[PDB]
């Protein structure tokens, strides 16, 4: 909670190469895609959308964690 | 010029001296009997502490009659520092 | 019998991330641990229950769902002294074939420990007369691979009497 | 040449391409045209998944010959590969299980790397769309000569291609033209306006 | 892959009896083909497991059953291993546990037997 | 020869600079890509004739 | 020292089990060190740790010093775990020397490390109670008369003992109780007047409490080298110069060292007048006799002064290097043959000696010598001085002579003998696992007879045990026996060379 | 290869990598440097720390500890010019997580 | 360091790589654990 409430762009990429890996191998769609072939342009509607079953686990050097929603986390 | 060799030395090279004859007598017959009598003592002693044996299966009731039990010897505590009471 | 605990990491691809985790977690370790032989352990039967289930990460190779499963399998290993049933499938000279019914055919009690009336003649004979019963002795593992079974264990049969079967 | 500078810091790759550049105002900054004869060459793996089922049908039936198609296809059970020069295209293009791997050609909106061989800052190497076009050489907006520092007097460009999502991901955000417009040394604005638009 | 305890706990047929029936039920609810073939051995084990219990005394039990006989026999001094043979087997017969339990001696005393055998005809 | 149907009309083409066996009737490959010495280390290496390499 | 940690570890393991051999290994290779890192290093319970020290520290195996901060350090003595497989020696000569009351006290001694002489008299009687028979009884008068005699011949010493913790800052003890040891007590015995009698182990307040005793290895390895030099001098001029000089070390035991380049001055005539009466010498033959060994090439004894009529002495490092020369001769023509060790022997007596000045003083023909002297040299016997015409040290320009450098060698040997012994104890291991099989079926085998022999003994039990399946095995099982003798036998005999090795370089070691 | 003429590829020099660092992408060099140039899979034993092949540690003589491991193939060369120096790089394995 | 990890293969502790990811699958920590019964 002592982070920064928006959400990087290092954080975005990583998410959307992981959700269009995932895409890739049949995973599900929750947008409901209308003639979307490409996985990348699928993750890009999913961020859109803010309902990427992702959360990211933010690490500091000390050794405590914490952990942040797609949803709660703010794009840009 | 040294000729090639088609195959590597053996691993047991032999030769042509062999080992003395052991000496023999009454005394290498009690140096055996005696090495042989302390190896068999000296592991049933307090002394030779076996390794715990651990992932016991179950509790029996003839364990008591299989409990191994031996006399345990107590080390002298005024010659042995503190840092070794149990 | 006997519960035993196992830590393992599954792997679950994303196709089925639909599928609940608490299931699909028990399906693959059922399917990892099914007819197998655990080193030093015994014959794993099935998964009993989960006690721990940790994050799920992703990695950023492969991308599938790896988790640190604890929980508690079922496994068969005797006591050294334990009473079981077993079915004779097939006999030999220097020693009977008994099976545990429909469990595992490992079970080989040499002819040498009962009264001196054993003799196996290769015509199917168990046991020269005066649902069987077996006492375990000693339990053994070893590998299998060793270039680019494991439990078979002897059998005690003490002079039980066997007044139903001689 | 030695193996730690030669071998381990910087070390040569495939599905890559080096070509004349020229000049092409009806190009987005974000976009860059790629030759048809590259294009055939350079290949992407994609897996069969529910949704592209029928664009990478199509692209199987077209074959290696068409310019949208795939080279090769690599089934799921097992690690086979088939090249689709020879034999009934139809077939194995209605015998695609999800999660096959096809080798499709690069077509319009895959993310492809653009970098010059000298490096100077980090804009020199950027990633933009891929669009094809019938000519032969690698034609994108001019404005963004100014980082690449071109001229377009015969220098040679170079072009990478990835082949993993995670890496297409990352260049389109991370080295996405749009995103970096302006210098991380003091903030001025690269990609901007040049001669012949100034004017 | 590491173990942590292989003797954690002892348990008898009826539980893994529960469990076979549960993981059959389970499987026959959520069949998937693709799963099976993977790994055709869980299905063969389950079966072979659960008619070998089948063919056991192992049915009609009952948790509370359990726990009452298991509260019956801890009254008799007597050790974890003897009263899960004897729950294991149910001896409906006085020759099995005077001849086939183990540690027989001192441990009949000619009168014990009828309580054991009326702790488990119960 | 081929894995699956057994054709042994397997035939070497010249791909896009790429080496392999293809068989003309699957279309399937059994074997790509090749390992050819490069000019920089073979003007390194020294030539050994059978002359001198047996003694 | 690897070949000693390997030796020490396989000792241990077959002595004291494997939570100790492991804790001790660690002490040997990284010396002194607190508990708390040697846990931590091992990585095993606390408990155990401190089980395996206690037990180490029980044989006199391992010792414990304190520090800056009171931290109690624990560090091993190699040394000692390797004297521990010279017991059987020690057990014998005493046996020998005294009756086998003492045989009994030296082995609970080296069983036990340290215990009072009211425990020692009492195991050494109830182990001699089923020793006799005929139903009389022992008393404890006669196992402290040989305890006395074996104190006052210096073979068993008083511990170091704790001193009075009244008396030394009576108030917070430290954490280590500083073992002390004083000289005055330390072959001194109090008195105990009580007495008994053994019991005949039918399974059917401390007087002497503080005092603890131990054997004395200094004081075998005294008469081990006694007896070695008087069996070399009986080798070389007669049984009678070897009597003359056993009476001569026996004087000299007392009022001399364990280290010392000669004995104290003895003459003639306390020799003569301490001589045993069984031999008819006249003064005159003694003093030719001595005359003889001052003249002898060995140099052994030495004249050393006039005064008392015939004055000599002793040579202990001139006798213990020839004894070391004759060793290294002995192995050398054992190991390559009778010309290899003439050669030796040359290149010894000479300090630097030519090839061709080897060949020629050797007579041996060309092709040959070379050839040993390469074969010598390539296992570290010999050493060349190498002396350069120029700074370059060009071969072709620099001189090549050989030179024998017995302190290496005796080194090198002494290292060759440990792996040797750590090879025999791993293979006798080696053959007692592997026919573990068979050993358990022979122990249940004969355990069928050993059960049941007097009560409920049925001879029906008698023509069923040499049935089973492992009387034609029993070839097997005899050759498993008479290897492993054969093999504690060899580890037996190079024990001598190895005490007679380091005898040889702690000799020269003056510890400065 | 090198040359054009001998259907050589595109080299990633120094200032690539140094340009693709300053960009952060962790996996596009990983792609780039490791996966679509010397991609090769090796055995590696976690008891020796040591190199095997087809799964089978050659060195202990076993193959239980023994597993596959992704690696660029310049530094498994690298690993084996280095042991042939008798300069052994004792690779100690461990869990992803 | 950056160099070992493009070295080694590894992804490297900057950049993306810095944080992990955690997929969010419906479940249940800590699920029911099945009763026993004989103990
Ligand atoms: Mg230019
Ligand atoms: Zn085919
Ligand atoms: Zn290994």
């Amino acid at each position: 909670r002592i982070t920064t409430p928006y959400m990087t762009k290092y954080e975005r990429a990583r998410v959307l190469g992981t959700r269009a890996l995932q895409i890739a191998m049949c995973a599900p769609v929750m947008v409901e895609l209308e003639g979307e072939t490409d996985p990348l342009l699928i993750a890009m509607k999913e961020l859109k959308a803010r309902k990427i079953p992702i959360i990211i686990r933010r690490y500091l050097p000390d050794g405590s964690y914490e952990d942040w929603g797609v949803d709660e986390l703010i794009i840009t | 010029l040294p000729d090639v060799v088609l195959k590597p030395p053996p691993l047991f090279p032999d030769t042509d001296y062999k080992p003395v004859p052991l000496k023999t007598g009454e005394g290498e017959e009690y140096m055996l009997a005696l090495k042989q009598e302390l190896r068999e003592t000296m592991k049933r002693m307090p002394y030779f502490i076996e390794t715990p044996e651990e992932r016991q299966d179950i509790e029996r009731y003839s364990k008591r009659y299989m409990k191994v039990y031996k006399e345990e010897w107590i080390p002298d505590w005024r010659r042995l520092p503190r840092e070794m009471m149990p | 019998f006997v519960l035993v605990e196992m830590v393992d990491t599954v792997r679950i691809p994303p196709w089925q991330f639909e599928r609940k985790l608490n299931d699909s977690i028990a399906e693959e370790l059922n399917k990892k641990l099914a007819n197998k032989v655990v080193y030093n352990v015994g014959l794993c039967i099935c998964l009993f229950d989960i006690t721990k289930l940790e994050d799920a990460y992703v990695f950023p190779g492969d991308g599938a769902s790896h988790t640190k499963v604890h929980f508690r399998c079922v496994v068969f290993h005797p006591f050294l002294d334990e009473i079981l049933i077993g079915k004779i499938k097939g006999c030999s000279p220097e020693g009977v074939h008994v099976s545990l019914g429909f469990f595992d055919d490992i079970l080989i009690p040499p002819e040498s420990l009962q009264q001196p009336a054993k003799f196996d003649e290769a015509e199917q004979v168990w046991v020269w007369e005066y649902g069987e019963e077996i006492r375990f002795r000693v339990v053994d593992e070893s590998f299998v691979d060793t270039s680019p079974y494991t439990l078979v264990g002897s059998i005690s049969e003490p002079g039980l009497g066997l007044l139903s079967w001689w | 040449q030695g193996r730690f500078r030669g071998n381990l810091s910087g070390k040569r790759v495939d599905f890559s391409g080096r070509t004349v550049i020229s000049p092409d105002p009806n190009l987005r900054i974000d976009e860059v045209a790629v030759p048809v004869h590259v294009a055939k060459i350079l290949t992407f793996p994609e897996k069969v998944n529910k949704a592209n089922i029928n664009f990478l049908r199509k692209l199987v039936q077209n074959g290696p010959e068409v310019h949208p198609g795939a080279n090769f296809i690599q089934q799921r059970h097992t690690q086979m590969k088939r090249f689709l020069k020879y034999g009934n295209r139809e077939k194995m293009a209605q015998e695609l299980k999800y999660g096959d791997i096809v080798e499709r050609h690069l077509i319009d909106g895959d993310v492809v790397l653009f970098n010059r061989q000298p490096s100077l800052h980090k804009l020199s190497i950027m990633a933009h769309l891929a669009r094809v076009k019938p000519h032969r050489t690698f034609r994108f907006n001019e404005c963004v000569c100014t980082p690449y520092n071109a001229d377009f007097d015969g220098d040679e460009m170079n072009l990478h291609l990835p082949q993993t999502e995670e890496a297409k991901a990352e260049a389109l955000v991370l080295m996405g033209t749009k995103a970096n417009l302006v210098t991380p040394r003091n903030g001025e604005p690269l990609i901007a306006a040049i001669q012949d638009f100034l004017t | 892959m590491e173990v942590k305890d292989a003797n954690s706990a002892l348990l008898s047929n009826y539980e893994v009896f529960q469990l076979l029936t549960d993981l059959k039920e389970q499987r026959k609810e959520s069949g998937k083909n693709k799963h099976s073939s993977g790994q055709q051995n869980l299905n063969t084990i389950t079966y072979e497991t659960l008619k070998y219990i089948s063919k056991t005394p192992c049915r009609h039990q009952s948790p509370e059953i359990v726990r009452e006989f298991l509260t019956a026999l801890k009254s008799h001094k007597l050790t974890k291993a003897e009263k899960l043979q004897l729950l294991n087997h149910r001896p409906v017969t006085a020759v099995e546990i005077q001849l086939m339990v183990e540690e027989s001696e001192e441990r009949l005393t000619e009168e014990q037997i009828e309580a054991l055998l009326h702790t488990v005809t119960s | 020869r081929c894995p699956d149907c057994g054709s042994t009309e397997l035939v070497e083409d010249s791909h896009y600079s790429q080496s392999q066996l293809v068989c003309s009737d699957c279309g399937c490959v059994v074997t790509e890509g090749v390992l050819t010495t490069t000019f920089s280390d073979e003007g390194n290496l020294r030539e050994v004739t059978y002359s001198r390499s047996t003694g | 020292t690897q070949a000693e940690i390997k030796l020490c570890s396989l000792l241990l393991q077959e002595h004291f089990g494997e939570i100790v051999e492991k804790i001790g290994v660690h002490l040997i290779r990284t010396g002194s060190q607190p508990l708390r890192v040697i846990a931590h290093d091992t990585g095993t319970s606390l408990d155990q740790v401190k089980k395996a020290l206690c037990v180490l520290v029980q044989h006199n195996l391992v010792s414990y010093q304190v520090h800056k901060r009171g931290v109690v350090e624990y560090e091993a003595q190699c040394s000692r775990v390797l004297r521990m497989l010279r017991y059987p020696r020690y057990i014998y000569t005493t046996k020998t020397l005294y009756s086998d009351t003492g045989e009994l006290i030296v082995e609970e001694l080296l069983l036990n490390g340290k215990l009072t002489m009211s425990a020692v008299v009492k195991k050494v009687a109830d182990r001699l109670t089923e020793t006799m028979e005929d139903g009389k009884t022992m008393d404890y008068a006669e196992v402290s008369n040989t305890f006395v005699r074996l104190a006052d011949t210096h073979f068993v010493q008083r511990c170091p003992s704790v001193p009075t913790t009244e008396n030394s800052d009576p108030g917070p003890p430290p954490p280590a109780p500083t073992l002390v040891i004083n000289e005055k007590d330390m072959y001194l015995v109090p008195k105990l007047s009580l007495i008994g009698k053994g019991k005949r182990r039918r399974s059917s307040p401390i007087p002497d409490d503080g005092i603890y005793w131990q054997a004395n290895l200094d004081r075998f390895h005294q008469h081990f080298r006694d007896q070695a030099i008087v069996s070399a001098v009986a080798n070389r001029m007669d049984q009678t110069s070897s009597e003359i000089v056993r009476t001569m070390l026996r004087m000299s035991e007392i009022t001399t060292s364990s280290s010392a380049p000669f004995t104290q001055p003895l003459s003639s005539n306390e020799i003569f007048r301490s001589l045993p009466v069984g031999y008819n010498i006249s003064k005159q033959v003694l003093d030719q006799y001595l005359t003889l060994l001052a003249d002898d090439p060995l140099e052994f004894v030495g004249k050393s002064g006039d005064s008392g009529g015939g004055m000599y002495v002793i040579n202990l490092h001139k006798a213990l290097a020839s004894l070391a020369t004759a060793t290294l001769e002995s192995v050398v023509q054992e190991r390559f043959g009778s010309r290899c060790a003439r050669i030796f022997r040359l290149v010894l007596q000479k300090k630097h000696i030519e090839q061709k000045q080897v060949e020629d003083f050797a007579m041996i023909p060309a092709k040959e010598a070379k050839d040993m002297l390469y074969k010598m040299l390539s296992e570290n016997f010999m050493s060349l001085q190498e002396i350069p015409k120029t700074p370059d040290h060009a071969p072709s320009r620099t001189f090549y002579l050989y030179t024998v450098n017995i302190l290496s060698a005796a080194r090198m040997l002494l290292h060759r003998c440990y792996k040797s012994i750590a090879n025999l104890i791993e293979r006798r291991q080696f053959e007692t696992k592997e026919n573990k099989r068979l050993l358990e079926k022979s122990q249940r085998v004969e355990a069928i007879i050993a059960s049941m022999q007097a009560t409920g003994a049925e001879e029906a039990q008698l023509q069923e045990i040499e049935e089973m399946i492992t009387a034609p095995e029993r070839q097997q099982l005899e050759t498993l026996k008479r290897n492993v003798n054969k093999l504690d036998a060899s580890e037996i005999q190079v024990d001598e060379t190895i005490f007679l090795l380091e005898s040889y370089i702690e000799c020269t070691m003056k510890r400065q | 290869t090198e040359g054009r003429s001998r259907d050589g590829g595109l080299r990633l020099g120094e200032m690539e990598r140094d340009c693709l660092i300053g960009y952060g992408a962790s996996m596009l060099l990983l792609e780039r440097l490791m996966i679509s140039s010397d991609a090769f899979e090796v055995d590696v034993c976690g008891q020796c720390g040591l190199l095997g092949y087809s799964g089978w540690c050659h060195y202990c003589k076993s193959s239980c500890h023994v597993s596959s491991l992704r690696i660029p193939y310049a530094c498994k060369l690298l690993f084996q010019e280095l042991q042939s120096m008798n300069i052994i790089p004792r690779l100690k394995l461990s869990k992803y997580n | 360091g950056v160099s070992e990890c493009i070295i080694m293969g590894i992804p490297m502790n900057i950049g993306t790589g810095l944080f992990k990811l955690l997929h969010k699958a419906d479940r249940d920590p800590n699920p029911p654990k099945r009763p026993l019964i004989f103990d």
